[PDB]
């Protein structure tokens, strides 16, 4: 499907602002 | 996950804090 | 460095596009 | 580290499959 | 609602690019 | 306002103006 | 300078997660 | 301005809160 | 349309990812 | 063309490719 | 570079909103 | 090419123009 993937693009993005120098870990469905 | 979550309601600042390290 | 966010910012979407359903870590430290 | 390698050189599609889970 | 924040986030960097150095004002619903 | 427009119909260049400052 | 666009189209995009319903306004000059 | 405090020093998403309407 | 003008967004970043030095055209429907 | 395919089925890195110059 | 890399991912951007319907090309080297 | 004018120097919008089909 790929308007899950548009949006799991921009929520990358929001994860990489908001966390910073603590990073993340991106586990899709 | 962060998909089944976050793309189906906005997220709030805290939400996004729950997914980092 | 104000430079290193943003190539940062950039590898997370090269990432993101790479991995795909395996997913990605990101630490810079 | 991710940002020592990838960002001070251009790294190429592949250089990025390594950070893969 | 998703799909809008979606739009508004590229609407925004259309915005960016359009205007430059007069810069904007972006008010959403 | 701009999300209820542009988001419903495509924007031309002149149309994204009117929001510039 | 061209590093200073790229930047500031990271700071829109940066304000526009940040301030959501309230808005955000961009003046470089 | 902004170009001048967030651009030439990371600003912090506190730092970015302080150019909202 | 407003949703494939968002998907072509991000195709045209995937595809200068994906080619690199090669370059690509890019053609809509 | 590129958009019709990949805007509504996930394209492979390969299928990226076949748009390359 | 890779800040050729980066403003060149911005450029293809713009070439996208600008150009539309016409399409461009990206020919860096 | 389009990187040795609009990336060393800040392109205007018209100056995108230019690599329009
Ligand atoms: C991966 O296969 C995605 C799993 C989630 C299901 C997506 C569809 C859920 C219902 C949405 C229907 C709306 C689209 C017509
Ligand atoms: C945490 O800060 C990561 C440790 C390594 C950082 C290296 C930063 C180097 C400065 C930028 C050089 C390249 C600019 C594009
Ligand atoms: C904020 O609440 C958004 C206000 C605009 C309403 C969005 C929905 C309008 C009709 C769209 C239905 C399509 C989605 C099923
Ligand atoms: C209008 O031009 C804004 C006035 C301040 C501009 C400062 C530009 C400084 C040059 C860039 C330095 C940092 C590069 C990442
Ligand atoms: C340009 O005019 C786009 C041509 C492709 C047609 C888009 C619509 C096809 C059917 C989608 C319906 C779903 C939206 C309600
Ligand atoms: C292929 O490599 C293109 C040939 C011209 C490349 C010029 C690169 C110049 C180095 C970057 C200078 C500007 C940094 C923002
Ligand atoms: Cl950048
Ligand atoms: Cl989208
Ligand atoms: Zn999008
Ligand atoms: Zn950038």
């Amino acid at each position: 499907f790929v308007n899950q993937h548009l949006c799991g693009s921009h929520l990358v993005e929001a994860l990489y602002l908001v966390c910073g120098e603590r990073g993340f870990f991106y586990t899709p469905k | 996950g962060i998909v089944e979550q976050c793309c189906t309601s906005i997220c709030s600042l805290y939400q996004l804090e729950n997914y980092c390290n």
